[PDB]
C-alpha cells in the first residue's frame, strides 16, 4: 500500500491499543479494541495472497466474537449495577464471560487454535507485530480487574496454554508456527501470574516482548521462514545464527539468560501464596519449549548443513537496509539478569 | 382542447380532498367538537388524565368550568 | 497573487459546483465566529425554563434574590423583547 | 394500537387484494402449457453503508441546536461534516467512484 | 496496564458518564439517584475491600432499586394469596380495586 | 425478568450458531449481526429503564462500530468468494494448525 | 403481557435464522427478528432508538448484506412513575453527544474515515 | 448570469430575514408557554402526592386483610434498610387493580397518537 | 370511528392513483400535439376501471419455477409500505400524529427497496437480476442525499413532527429559505421513483404500478408540506386541504411534465451525477443550514 | 426491615379544585402571580423533606390559595373568563397567540376589578 496510508493505519492500530490502556469508561475500552481490530486488518493483507487473506478472515471472525462477548459482559455487569467504570466486576457470569472473551483475544487455550495459522499465513512482520503489540491492551485489561477473576478458571486456561505450546512446538519445522506456540506457552506463564502479582505479568511481558522481537529481526534479517531454509544461513553470515543460538538459548529459561527471569520470579511469587504443585508441572512443561528451541539451534549454528552453488553470488552482496535497534534488542534479551531488582519500578 | 385533461384531474381532486376533510370532521366529532388534544412530551398527557378524572364522565373532552367550583 | 487567480478562474469554469461547494462551506465555518448574535442565540437557549425554578430559603442576606416574581430584583427578558 | 391497527388493516387490504387478483383469473380453463460479480456494485453498497452511519451521527442536530453550549456542538457538528467530505474526497481521488 | 492521563492532566475524557448521579443534561435525575449517591459517598477513600466489606447496606439498597427484586417477589406473594383466597371465596376486592371508586384530579 | 431472559437467551442462541458453522460464511455473519442486534436492544432496554439519560448515546455508538465491523467482514467475504468462486466455509484449509 | 408476547417471537425468529438454511431465508429471518425487536424497543417508549434500530439496521446493513447475497449464488411493574416534563429525556441525552460526548464524537468520526481508508485497501486487490 | 446569481442570493436573504423575525417571536411564544406550566405546577404537585399516598394506603389496608392468615407475613414493611422515603414503582400502585387501568397507565402516553 | 377514517384515508388513495394514469396519459397526449384516451368514457373517465377490468381478468404468467412465497411477498410489502407512509401526514391533521414523522417516512423508504430486491431474486433471471442490482444501488445511492436535506431542512423547524411544518411556515414558505436544497430534494425524489429521466429499468404487477404510482403522489404530498406550506386556520381546515390538494396536483404534472421533456440518463451518468455534484453541495449546504441559525440568532423553539 | 408510614385517608381529605386543564391554563398567569407565597413555600418544603408525607399542610394550603382565587375570579370577572377558556380548550395545542383578543378583554377586567 501506499506508505502515508501504513504509516495512517499503524499509528491507528497504536492509538486504539492507548485508547484501552488510558480509559476509565468501560465503552471507550471497547471502542479502542474495535479501533484496534479495523485498524490490524489491512496490516496482516498489506501483501495481497490467498493465504493472507485466509489470515486475515480468520483472525477478523476470532476478533469480532471476542469483541462481541466482551459487549455482552458490559452489558450483564451494568445491568446488575449501574457502573460503567473499570473495577471489581460485581458479576460472576459477567466476569466469566470477560474472562473468556480476553482469553480469546490474547489465544490462550483453548482458544489457541487461531494463533499459529493467522501467524503462518501473514507474512514476518505483520507476525511480529501480531505477536507484540497485539497483547498490550488485553492483558492490560486482565490487570486492572485481577481481583474480581476467578483463580481456578485463570490457572486452568494458563496451565492448558502452557501445555498446548509445549506440545504443539515439538512438530512444527515452519519457524511462524514455532513462534505461535512459543508465544501461547509464553501467555500461558504470564497468565499463571496475574491472580497473585501484575507486575510479575508486566515483567514477564516485557521480557517476551524483547526477546520475541530480536528473534523475528534475526528471521527477517536472513529472510528464512523454513528450517532447511535457517539451515543455510551458516554459509553467508554465521555472526547471525551464532546470535540467534544465544538468543534461542535465553528463549528456553537457561541461567544466567535474560528468558531465566520471569519464570523464576513467578515461580517465587507463587510459592509466597503456598502454591507449589503448579509452578513444578510449569516447568517441567517448559522443558518442552526449550526442547524444540533446541532442536533449532541444532540446525541453525551447532552443525553445518549442505549449501548450494548460487549461495556464491549471494556472497557479493551487502543488506541494504539495517533494521535499528536489533543489537539493542539481542543485548536486553541475553544480558539483563544481573540487573533483575530493577522490576520494582513496577515496570 | 387543453381543458379536456380538466375532468379526470378534478376527479383526483375530489379523491384527494376526502382524506384530509374526514380526519377533521372525525376528530371534531369524538373530541366534543373541537379540534383533537395533541399529547407529546407528556405534560400535555397527564393534564388530558386530570380532565378524564375531572369530568366525571372518563371522557377529557368534557370540560368543567368555573360553574363547577362552587 | 497570479497563480491563485489563475486556478480561481480555471476552476470556475467546467468546474462551478466544486467552488461552490467549497465557498458555502467555509463560510458556514467561518462567519459564525465573526457574528455578534450567536451570544444573543446563547442567551435566548439559557433563557428558556425546562424546570421548575426552585426557591432559596431566606437567610435575610440575598438582597439580589427577589421575594415575588414582579419585583425588580432578578434576571430581566426586556431585551429578548426588542429582539 | 392505533398505529398497530393501521398496519393490521393495511396488510390485510393489501394481502386481500394481491390474493383476489392472483386467483380470479386462475378458475377459468386455459391451456395452461451469472459469474462476473461486479465489485463496482459492491462497492457502492459498502460506501451507501459508511455513508449511511455517519448520517445516523448527524441525525441528532435537530435537538443539539439547544445546550447552552452553541460553540461546542456547532464545532463538532462540523468536525462531523468535514469528515464525512474528507471520506467522499479520499474515495474520489483513489479511483473508487468510477465506472 | 492504565495510565490515568486524565487525572494527570484533569482532562475528563469519559468520567462525565461513568456514573447515573453525575450530571445529567437538564437536571434530569436517574432513577437510583439517592441510592447511588449514598452508596458512592460511603466507599469514598476507603478502597475496594473495605467498601465492599463496610458498604454493603448501601450497595444492597442500590441494587434493590435497580432490579426490585424483593419488591416483585412481595407484590407476587401478595397476588397470588389473593388469587388463593378469591379462588377458595372468602375475600372479595373493594370497589376502589374493581374501577367502581371515585377518581380525584 | 422474563424480557430480559429472553433477549440473552436470543444472544446465546446467535453465539451458537456463529459456533456451528456448517457452511456460507454469509450465515457467520448473519450470526454475529444478529448477536449484535440483541445487545443493542438489551442495552437500550437497561438504560431507558433506569432513565440513565447520559448513556442513551451508547446504543447508536454501538451500532456504528458494529454495522463498520459488518462491513469490514462482507468485504473479507466477497475476497474469499473471488478467489474460490464460493463462500465455502471448507475452502479456508490452507493454513492448519 | 404484552412485552413477554413480543420476546417470545424474537427468540423464535432467532432461532429461525441460526440454523443458517439459504442465507437468504437466514437474512429473511434475522429482517422479522430485527423488526420485532424495534417493536420492543418501540413498545418500551424508546421511540428514536427503535426508528434508529428499523432505519439504520434494516434499511442499510440487511439491505447491504441481502445486495452481497443477491451478488452471488410480569412487564409494567418495573416502570417509573413520574413524567418528564416538556421534553423527552431519549432526546435530550442522545442530542447531549455534541455537548457532552466531544470525545466520542471525535473516536467515532476518526474510526469512520479510517473504515472507508481499509475498505479501499482491502477491494483493492492486486 | 450575474442577475440571477443576484436574484437568488435576494430571496434567500429575504427568506432568512423572515424566518429570524418568526423563530424569536416563536421562542417567545414558547417562554410564555412554559411559564404558564411553571405557575401550574405546584398544584399539580400537590395533588400527585396526594393521589399517590392514598393509592399506597388503600393498598396497606387491603394487604391487611388479605395476608392476616399467613404466620410470618409483616403488613407494610419495607424492602430497603434506609428509612428514607422511596418513589414507588408502577406495580406497587396498581398492583391489586384491573387490568384496564393497568394498562391505561403504563402504555396510554406510548399508545396515543 | 377510527377504522372509518383508516378506510377514508385508504380507498381515496387508490382511487387518485387510479385516475393519475388517466391524467398522464391525457397530458402526455396533449404535450405531444394529440389527445389521451377520449373514447372509453366521456371524456376517458372510464378508462382506468377498463385497464383494471382487463388486467384482472387476464391470465397470471407464473415462472413455474421460481420460490412463489418471494414472489408474493413483494408486492404486499410494496402496497403495504405505500400505503402506510400517509397516516403520518397532515392535511392540516395527521391520522396518526407522531413525535418523530419524518423519520418514520424515512424508514419506510428505506425498507421500500426490499421489494425490488426479493423481486429480482425471485424473477428466475439472471438478467433480471442484474437490473434489480442496479436499481437498489440507484435507490440507496439517492436516498443517502434525501436524508441529509431533509436533516438541513428541518433544522429551520425545530423537530420531526410534521404538524409543525405547517407552523414554520405560517408566513413564508420554506422554498425562499432554501431553494438550492428545495432542487436536489426534487430531483432525488424523480430518482428514488425511477421516474423519467431516471427510468432505467397480471395482477401482481398491477400490485406493482398502483404502489409505485401512490408513492409518486405520496412524494409530491410530502414536498408540498415540507416546502410550499399552506396557511391553516383552525376553524376551517378545509381551505389548508384545498390548498395542499391543490399543491400536490401541481407538483405531480410538473412530474409528468418532466417526463415528457427530456432524454434519460445512463446509469453511471445518474451515478455520477449524485455523487460528484448533489452530495457535495448537500454536504456544503448541510454545514451552512447548521451555522446559520445560530448566525442569527433564528433557533427555532422545541427541543 | 421497618415498617412504612402512611397517613390516614382522613389525612389526604381536602377541597379538589375541580376545573380541567384548560380553564387553569387561561389563568396560569395571575394564578401565579397572587397565589405565589403558599405555592413557594410548598415547593420549597418538598425539595427540601423529599418526602411527601412532611409537606401535606402546605399542600391543603395551595389548594385554599386557589380556591380563594378562582372564588375571587368567579365573583369578579365570570363571562370574559369563561369566553377566554373556551378559546383555549377549542385548540388542540391550547395556543396562547390564537385569540389575544378575548385575553385583553379577561385582563382589562380583572384589572378594573381587583
Ligand atoms: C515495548 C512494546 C513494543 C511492542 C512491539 C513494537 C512495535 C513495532 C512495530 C512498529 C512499526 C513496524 C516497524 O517498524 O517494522 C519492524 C521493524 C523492522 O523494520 P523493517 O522490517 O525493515 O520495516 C518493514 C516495514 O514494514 C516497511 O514498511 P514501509 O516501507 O512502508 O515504512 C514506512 C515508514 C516511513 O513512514 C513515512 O513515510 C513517514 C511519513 C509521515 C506520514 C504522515 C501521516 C500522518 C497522518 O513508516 C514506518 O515504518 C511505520 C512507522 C509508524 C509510526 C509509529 C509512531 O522493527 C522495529 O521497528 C522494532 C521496534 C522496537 C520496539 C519499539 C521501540 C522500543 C520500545
Ligand atoms: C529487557 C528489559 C525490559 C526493557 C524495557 C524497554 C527499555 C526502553 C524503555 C525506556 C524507558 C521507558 C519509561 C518511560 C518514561 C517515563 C515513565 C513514567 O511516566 O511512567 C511511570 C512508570 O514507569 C515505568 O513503569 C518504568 C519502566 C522501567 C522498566 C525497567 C524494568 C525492567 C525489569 C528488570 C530488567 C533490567 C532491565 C535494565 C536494562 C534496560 C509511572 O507509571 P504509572 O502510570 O504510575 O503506573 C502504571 C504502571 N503500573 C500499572 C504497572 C503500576
Ligand atoms: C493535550 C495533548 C494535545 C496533543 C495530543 C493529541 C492526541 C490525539 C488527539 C485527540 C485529543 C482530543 C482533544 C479534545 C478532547 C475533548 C475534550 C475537550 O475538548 O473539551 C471539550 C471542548 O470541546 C472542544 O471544542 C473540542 C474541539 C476539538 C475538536 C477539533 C479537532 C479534533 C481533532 C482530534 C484528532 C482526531 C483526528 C484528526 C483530524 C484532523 C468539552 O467542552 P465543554 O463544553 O467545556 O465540556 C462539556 C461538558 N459540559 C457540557 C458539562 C459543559
Ligand atoms: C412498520 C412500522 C414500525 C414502526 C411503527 C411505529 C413508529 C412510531 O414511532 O410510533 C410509535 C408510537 C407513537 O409513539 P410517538 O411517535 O413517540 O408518540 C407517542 C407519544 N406522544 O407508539 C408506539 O410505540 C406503538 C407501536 C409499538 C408496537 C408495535 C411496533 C411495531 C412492531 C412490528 C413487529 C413486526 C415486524 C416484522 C418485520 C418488519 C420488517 C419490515
Ligand atoms: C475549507 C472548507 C471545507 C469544507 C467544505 C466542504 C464541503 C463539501 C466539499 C467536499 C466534497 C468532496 C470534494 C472532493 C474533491 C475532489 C476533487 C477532484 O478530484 O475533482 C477533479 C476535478 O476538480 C479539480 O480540478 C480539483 C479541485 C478544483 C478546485 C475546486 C475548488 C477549490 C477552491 C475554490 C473556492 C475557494 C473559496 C471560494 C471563495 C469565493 C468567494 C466567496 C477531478 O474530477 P473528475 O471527476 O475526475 O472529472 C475530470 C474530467 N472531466
Ligand atoms: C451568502 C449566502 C450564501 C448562500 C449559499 C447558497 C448559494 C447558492 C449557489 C447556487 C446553488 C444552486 C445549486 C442547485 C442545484 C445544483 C446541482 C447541479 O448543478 O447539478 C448539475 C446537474 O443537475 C441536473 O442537471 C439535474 C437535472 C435533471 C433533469 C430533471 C428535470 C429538472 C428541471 C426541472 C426544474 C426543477 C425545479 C425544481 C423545483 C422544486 C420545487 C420543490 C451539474 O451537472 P453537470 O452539468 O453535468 O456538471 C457536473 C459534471 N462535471
Amino acid at each position: 500500500m501506499n506508505p502515508i496510508i501504513y504509516t495512517t493505519l499503524i499509528m491507528t492500530v497504536m492509538s486504539g491499543t492507548m485508547l484501552v490502556m488510558i480509559s476509565s469508561h468501560w465503552l471507550l475500552i471497547w471502542i479502542g479494541f474495535e479501533m484496534n481490530l479495523l485498524a490490524m486488518i489491512p496490516v496482516l493483507m498489506k501483501n495481497f495472497n490467498p493465504r493472507a487473506t485466509e489470515a486475515a478472515t480468520k483472525y477478523f471472525l476470532t476478533q469480532a466474537t471476542a469483541s462481541m462477548m466482551l459487549m455482552m459482559a458490559i452489558i450483564i455487569n451494568l445491568l446488575y449495577s449501574g457502573q460503567w467504570t473499570i473495577t471489581k466486576m460485581f458479576n460472576p457470569v459477567a466476569m466469566t464471560m470477560m474472562t473468556m472473551a480476553l482469553a480469546m483475544k490474547l489465544g490462550l487455550s483453548p482458544f489457541h487454535f487461531w494463533v499459529p495459522e493467522v501467524t503462518q499465513g501473514i507474512s514476518l512482520q505483520a507476525g511480529l507485530l501480531l505477536l507484540t503489540w497485539q497483547k498490550l491492551a488485553p492483558l492490560s485489561v486482565l490487570c486492572q480487574i485481577s481481583q474480581s477473576i476467578n483463580p481456578n478458571l485463570m490457572l486452568t486456561m494458563a496451565m492448558l496454554s502452557i501445555l498446548i505450546g509445549g506440545w504443539g512446538g515439538l512438530n512444527q519445522t515452519q519457524l511462524r508456527k514455532i513462534m505461535a506456540y512459543s508465544s501461547i506457552a509464553h501467555m500461558g506463564w504470564m497468565t499463571a501470574v496475574l491472580p497473585y502479582n501484575t507486575t510479575m505479568t508486566i515483567l514477564n511481558l516485557l521480557i517476551y516482548i524483547t526477546m520475541t522481537l530480536a528473534m523475528f529481526m534475526l528471521l527477517i534479517h536472513s529472510s528464512a521462514t523454513t528450517t532447511l531454509s535457517l539451515s543455510h544461513t551458516w554459509n553467508k553470515m554465521p555472526v547471525i545464527t551464532s546470535l540467534m543460538m544465544v538468543t534461542l538459548l535465553s528463549m528456553g529459561g537457561l541461567p544466567p539468560l535474560s528468558g531465566f527471569m520471569p519464570k523464576w520470579m513467578i515461580i517465587q511469587e507463587m510459592t509466597k501464596n503456598e502454591s507449589i504443585i503448579m509452578p513444578t508441572l510449569m516447568a517441567m512443561t517448559a522443558l518442552l519449549n526449550l526442547y524444540f528451541y533446541m532442536r533449532l539451534a541444532y540446525s541453525s549454528s551447532l552443525t553445518m548443513f549442505p549449501s548450494t552453488n548460487n549461495m556464491k553470488m549471494k556472497w557479493q552482496f551487502e543488506h541494504t537496509k539495517q533494521m535499528k535497534l536489533l543489537p539493542t534488542m539481542i543485548v536486553l534479551s541475553t544480558l539483563v539478569l544481573p540487573m533483575t531488582p530493577a522490576l520494582s519500578s513496577l515496570n | 382542447m387543453w381543458f379536456e385533461i380538466l375532468p379526470g384531474i378534478a376527479v383526483m381532486a375530489a379523491c384527494l380532498f376526502i382524506p384530509g376533510m374526514a380526519t377533521a370532521h372525525i376528530h371534531k366529532f369524538t373530541n366534543g367538537g373541537k379540534e383533537k388534544r395533541v399529547a407529546h412530551f407528556s405534560y400535555q398527557w397527564n393534564l388530558m388524565e386530570r380532565d378524564r378524572r375531572i369530568s366525571g364522565v372518563n371522557r377529557y373532552h368534557v370540560t368543567k368550568g368555573l360553574e363547577n367550583i362552587d | 497573487a497570479g497563480r491563485i487567480a489563475s486556478f480561481l478562474k480555471n476552476a470556475w469554469a467546467k468546474e462551478p459546483v466544486l467552488v461552490a461547494s467549497f465557498a458555502i462551506g467555509g463560510l458556514a465555518i467561518i462567519l459564525p465566529s465573526l457574528s455578534p448574535y450567536t451570544n444573543y442565540a446563547i442567551r435566548i437557549n439559557r433563557a428558556t425554563p425546562y424546570n421548575y425554578p426552585v426557591p432559596l430559603r431566606d437567610d435575610g442576606n440575598m438582597p439580589d434574590v427577589p421575594s415575588h416574581p414582579q419585583d425588580p430584583q432578578g434576571p430581566s427578558l426586556e431585551w429578548l423583547k426588542n429582539l | 394500537m392505533n398505529i398497530m391497527l393501521t398496519l393490521l388493516t393495511n396488510v390485510t387490504l393489501a394481502s386481500l387484494l394481491v390474493l383476489i387478483a392472483f386467483w380470479l383469473p386462475q378458475l377459468n380453463a386455459y391451456s395452461e402449457k451469472r459469474l462476473p460479480f461486479s465489485m463496482k456494485f459492491f462497492l457502492v453498497a459498502i460506501t451507501f453503508l459508511l455513508f449511511d452511519l455517519e448520517i445516523a451521527l448527524l441525525l441528532p442536530l435537530p435537538w443539539a441546536s439547544q445546550t447552552n453550549n452553541l460553540k461546542t456542538m456547532l464545532t463538532m457538528a462540523l468536525f462531523l461534516l468535514i469528515l464525512l467530505a474528507a471520506s467522499l474526497a479520499y474515495e474520489w481521488t483513489q479511483k473508487g467512484l468510477e465506472w | 496496564p492504565f495510565f490515568d492521563v486524565q487525572k494527570r492532566l484533569g482532562l475528563d475524557l469519559d468520567r462525565w458518564m461513568t456514573i447515573q448521579s453525575a450530571e445529567q443534561p437538564h437536571k434530569i435525575p436517574g432513577r437510583c439517584h439517592a441510592f447511588e449517591k449514598e452508596w458512592i459517598e460511603c466507599a469514598h477513600g476507603i478502597g475496594g475491600i473495605r467498601a465492599e466489606k463496610e458498604c454493603k447496606i448501601e450497595f444492597d439498597d442500590f441494587v434493590e432499586c435497580l432490579l426490585r427484586q424483593k419488591t416483585m417477589k412481595r407484590l407476587s406473594a401478595i397476588k397470588r394469596q389473593r388469587d388463593k383466597l378469591i379462588k377458595e371465596g372468602k375475600y372479595t376486592p373493594p370497589p376502589h380495586h374493581l374501577g367502581k371508586e371515585d377518581p380525584r384530579p | 425478568p422474563l424480557v430480559y431472559m429472553n433477549i440473552i437467551m436470543a444472544f446465546a442462541i446467535a453465539l451458537a450458531g456463529l459456533l456451528m458453522y456448517r457452511s456460507h460464511l454469509m450465515s457467520s455473519l448473519l450470526c454475529l449481526e444478529g448477536m449484535m442486534l440483541s445487545l443493542f436492544i438489551m442495552s437500550t432496554l437497561i438504560i431507558l429503564n433506569t432513565h440513565f439519560t447520559l448513556a442513551n448515546m451508547m446504543p447508536i455508538i454501538l451500532l456504528v462500530f458494529a454495522a463498520c465491523e459488518a462491513a469490514l467482514g462482507l468485504s473479507l467475504l466477497v475476497m474469499v468468494s473471488n478467489t474460490y468462486g464460493t463462500d465455502y466455509v471448507q475452502n479456508l484449509n490452507l493454513l492448519q494448525c | 403481557y404484552i412485552a413477554f408476547i413480543l420476546s417470545t417471537i424474537f427468540v423464535i425468529g432467532f432461532v429461525g435464522f441460526s440454523s443458517k438454511p439459504s442465507p437468504i431465508y437466514g437474512g429473511l429471518g434475522l429482517i422479522v427478528s430485527g423488526g420485532v425487536g424495534c417493536g420492543i424497543v418501540l413498545n418500551f417508549g424508546g421511540s428514536f432508538l427503535g426508528l434508529m434500530v428499523f432505519l439504520i439496521y434494516l434499511g442499510g446493513m440487511l439491505v447491504v448484506f441481502g445486495y452481497t447475497t443477491a451478488m452471488a449464488t410480569g412487564d409494567w411493574v418495573i416502570y417509573d412513575t413520574g413524567d418528564s416534563g416538556f421534553f423527552s429525556e431519549e432526546a435530550m441525552g442522545i442530542a447531549a453527544l455534541y455537548s457532552y460526548g466531544t470525545w466520542l464524537v471525535i473516536v467515532t468520526g476518526w474510526s469512520l474515515l479510517i473504515g472507508v481508508v481499509v475498505i479501499m485497501e482491502i477491494t483493492r486487490g492486486n | 448570469g450575474y442577475s440571477m446569481f443576484a436574484v437568488g442570493i435576494g430571496t434567500l436573504l429575504f427568506g432568512y430575514w423572515s424566518m429570524m423575525k418568526w423563530n424569536r417571536e416563536r421562542r417567545r411564544l414558547q417562554i410564555e408557554d412554559f411559564e404558564a406550566r411553571i405557575a401550574l405546577m405546584p398544584l399539580f404537585q400537590a395533588e400527585k402526592d396526594r393521589r399517590v399516598l392514598q393509592m399506597l394506603r388503600e393498598n396497606l389496608e387491603e394487604e391487611a386483610i388479605i395476608m392476616k392468615d399467613v404466620p410470618d407475613w409483616k403488613v407494610g414493611e419495607s424492602v430497603f434498610h434506609t428509612t428514607r422515603w422511596v418513589t414507588p414503582m408502577m406495580g406497587e400502585l396498581y398492583g391489586l387493580r384491573t387490568n384496564e387501568e393497568i394498562l391505561s397507565a403504563t402504555y396510554g402516553f406510548i399508545w396515543y397518537t | 370511528m377510527f377504522m372509518i377514517n383508516i378506510l377514508s384515508l385508504i380507498i381515496p388513495i387508490l382511487l387518485a392513483v387510479a385516475f393519475l394514469t388517466l391524467v398522464e396519459r391525457k397530458v402526455l397526449g396533449y404535450m405531444q400535439l394529440r389527445k389521451g384516451p377520449n373514447v372509453v368514457g366521456p371524456y376517458g373517465l372510464l378508462q382506468p376501471i377498463a385497464d383494471a377490468l382487463k388486467l384482472f381478468t387476464k391470465e397470471p404468467l407464473r415462472p413455474a419455477t421460481s420460490s412463489i412465497s418471494m414472489f408474493i411477498i413483494a408486492p404486499i410489502l410494496a402496497l403495504s409500505l405505500a400505503l402506510t407512509m400517509w397516516v403520518p401526514l397532515p392535511m392540516p391533521y395527521p391520522l396518526i400524529n407522531m413525535n418523530l414523522g419524518v423519520l418514520f417516512m424515512l424508514a419506510m423508504s428505506s425498507l421500500a427497496v426490499y421489494s425490488i430486491l426479493w423481486s429480482g431474486w425471485a424473477s428466475n433471471s439472471k438478467y433480471a437480476l442484474i437490473g434489480a442490482l442496479r436499481a437498489v444501488a440507484q435507490t440507496i445511492s439517492y436516498e443517502v442525499t434525501l436524508a441529509i436535506i431533509l436533516l438541513s431542512v428541518l433544522l429551520m423547524n425545530g423537530s420531526y413532527t410534521l404538524s409543525t411544518l405547517i407552523t414554520t411556515q405560517e408566513h413564508i414558505w420554506m422554498i425562499f429559505t432554501s431553494w438550492p436544497l428545495a432542487m436536489m430534494w426534487f430531483i432525488s425524489t424523480l430518482a428514488e421513483t425511477n421516474r423519467a429521466p431516471f427510468d432505467l429499468t397480471a395482477g401482481p404487477f398491477a400490485m406493482f404500478f398502483m404502489a409505485e404510482y401512490a408513492n409518486i403522489i405520496m412524494m409530491n404530498a410530502f414536498t408540498a408540506i415540507l416546502f410550499l406550506g399552506a396557511s391553516h386556520d383552525p376553524h376551517t381546515p378545509e381551505l389548508y386541504t384545498i390548498n395542499f390538494v391543490l399543491k400536490t396536483l401541481a407538483l405531480t404534472i410538473t412530474f409528468l411534465w418532466i417526463r415528457a421533456s427530456y432524454p434519460r440518463f445512463r446509469y453511471d451518468q445518474l451515478m455520477h451525477l449524485l455523487w460528484k455534484s448533489f452530495l457535495p453541495l448537500t454536504l456544503a449546504l448541510c454545514m451552512w443550514h447548521i451555522s446559520l441559525p445560530i448566525m442569527t440568532a433564528s433557533i427555532p423553539p422545541q427541543s | 426491615p421497618g415498617i412504612v408510614e402512611l397517613p390516614t385517608l382522613e389525612d389526604l381529605k381536602v377541597q379538589e379544585v375541580k376545573v380541567s386543564s384548560s380553564v387553569l391554563k387561561a389563568a396560569a398567569h395571575h394564578y401565579g402571580a397572587q397565589c405565589d407565597k403558599p405555592n413557594k413555600e410548598f415547593m420549597l418544603c418538598r425539595w427540601e423533606e423529599k418526602d411527601p408525607r412532611r409537606c401535606l399542610e402546605e399542600g391543603k394550603l395551595v389548594n385554599q390559595c386557589a380556591l380563594d382565587f378562582f372564588r375571587q375570579i368567579k365573583r369578579h370577572c365570570a363571562e370574559p373568563f369563561t369566553e377566554y377558556w373556551t378559546c383555549i380548550d377549542y385548540s388542540g395545542l391550547q395556543l396562547f397567540r390564537h385569540c389575544r383578543k378575548q385575553q385583553a378583554k379577561f385582563d382589562e377586567c380583572v384589572l378594573d376589578k381587583l
